[PDB]
């Protein structure tokens, strides 16, 4: 059973430059060599092929090489709509496999999150439950840090956070922070507050609702 | 242009079976071999199966061996996949793929969403998020199993949209999806995001309507 590694796991680059990702193979592959293109929600999309021919369809800003053991694929111009998880294959022989897969990251400037909290709706009080939603859309960076406070104390428990992949326009991140409770704590204090640290400005920005 | 379309993923309990289907079009699909590959959720690709154009050979990989059977039929230009004696572990997004020419995946299908577990399915309760523009929401909460899809005004609002990974709570996942708006557009307008959960055969439309 061949393996393939590629390297770097993640890889971030800026508008323009050229990307380079490499994949090693454990044995021979004589030259079965492809890499494959995912972006989120869709399924893989052949890129290249025999490690040199591009997919019908694919635009001269790819291209790979190599030969022998390890092969690599090259981005230039890239562009905006280019961060992906990118994979290699080997169909030399059963089983074919495939790379641990790379993901491509692309660099811009810093960018505010655009803040919401909301309150829970009403039909979820009326079951008990009390869930408080905050979105930070269209930041970057990715990693940023959200701080929920009740009354003015922070509160741990009952916090999911979700992150969509990168934005294919604008390059951006945005994140989803759900701090959910029950219906009588929720109740029991009034004012709720959403805070986004970040690394671009260590100065917070704040959202808040007072139940009243 | 080349098309597969999948269908019949679902949620089954492990040991039970499943068939999932792949329906060609835009090409002499007996002029090409075909395959089947798994997306596990840790991201990495997994070959499940090939055939042969004609059908006269198909083999598999160790892990599948014997509980997997692949089958097409020419004459409906369909491509099937049988599982058997399933598992937890196979658990996974499946696509099938054809095969060119040199011989490479150029064409895969949209991916059929299979999950192996002995949990029961669990429609959502869906919540409204009311708070130059503005940002409405809505909460998909304690559904089984995955996926959901989420459309703004039945998906006449499409941009500005920002829905987010689903993210498990104690068993059961949860996903918020947002929608931003100029000022002008809301409240004066109706807006409401439609929520569908397939395994439960849910459907649901929640209006954003303002709080007092």
């Amino acid at each position: 059973d061949i393996v393939l590694t590629q390297s770097p796991a993640s890889l971030a680059v800026s508008l323009g430059q050229r990307a380079t990702i490499s994949c090693r193979a454990s044995e021979s592959v004589d030259s079965f060599m492809n890499w494959f293109q995912q972006k989120p929600g869709q399924p893989p999309k052949l890129l290249i092929y025999a490690i040199s021919n591009r997919g019908s369809g694919v635009p001269a800003r790819f291209s790979g090489s190599g030969s022998g053991t390890d092969f690599s694929l090259n981005i230039h111009p890239v562009e905006e709509d280019d961060p992906a998880m990118y994979f290699c294959q080997q169909t030399k022989e059963v089983p074919w496999t495939f790379g641990g897969g790379t993901k491509l990251e692309i660099k811009r400037a810093d960018a505010a999150p655009t803040v919401s909290i909301f309150p829970p709706s009403s039909e979820q009080l009326t079951s008990g439950g009390a869930s408080v939603v905050c979105f930070l859309n269209n930041f970057y960076p990715k990693d940023i840090n959200v701080k929920w406070k009740i009354d003015g104390s922070e509160r741990q428990n009952g916090v999911l956070n979700s992150w969509t992949d990168q934005d294919s326009k604008d390059s951006t991140y945005s994140m989803s922070s759900t701090l959910t409770l029950t219906k009588d704590e929720y109740e029991r204090h009034n004012s709720y507050t959403c805070e986004a640290t970040h690394k671009t400005s260590t100065s917070p920005i704040v959202k808040s609702f007072n139940r009243n | 242009e080349v098309h597969l379309v999948e269908s019949g993923g679902d949620l089954v309990k492990p040991g039970g079976s499943l068939k999932l289907s792949c329906a060609a079009s835009g090409f002499t699909f007996s002029h090409y071999g075909m395959s089947w590959v798994r997306q596990t959720p840790d991201k990495r690709l997994e070959w499940v199966a090939t055939i042969g154009s004609r059908g006269t050979y198909t083999h598999y990989p160790d892990s599948v061996k014997g509980r997997f059977t692949i089958s097409r039929d020419n004459d409906k230009n369909a491509l099937y996949l049988q599982m058997n004696s399933l598992k937890s572990e196979d658990t996974a997004m499946y696509y099938c793929a054809r095969r060119s020419e040199y011989s490479a995946m150029d064409y895969w299908g949209q991916g059929a969403s299979v999950t192996v577990s002995s949990a029961k399915t669990t429609p959502p309760s869906v919540y409204p998020l009311a708070p130059s523009m503005v940002t409405l929401g809505c909460l998909v909460k304690g559904y089984f199993p995955e996926p959901v899809t989420v459309t703004w005004n039945s998906g006449s609002l499409s941009s500005g949209v920002h829905t987010f990974p689903a993210v498990l709570q104690s068993d059961l996942y949860t996903l918020s999806s947002s929608v931003t708006v100029p000022s002008s557009t809301w409240p004066s307008e109706t807006v409401t995001c439609n929520v569908a959960h397939p395994a439960s055969s849910t459907k649901v439309d929640k209006k954003i309507v303002p709080r007092d």
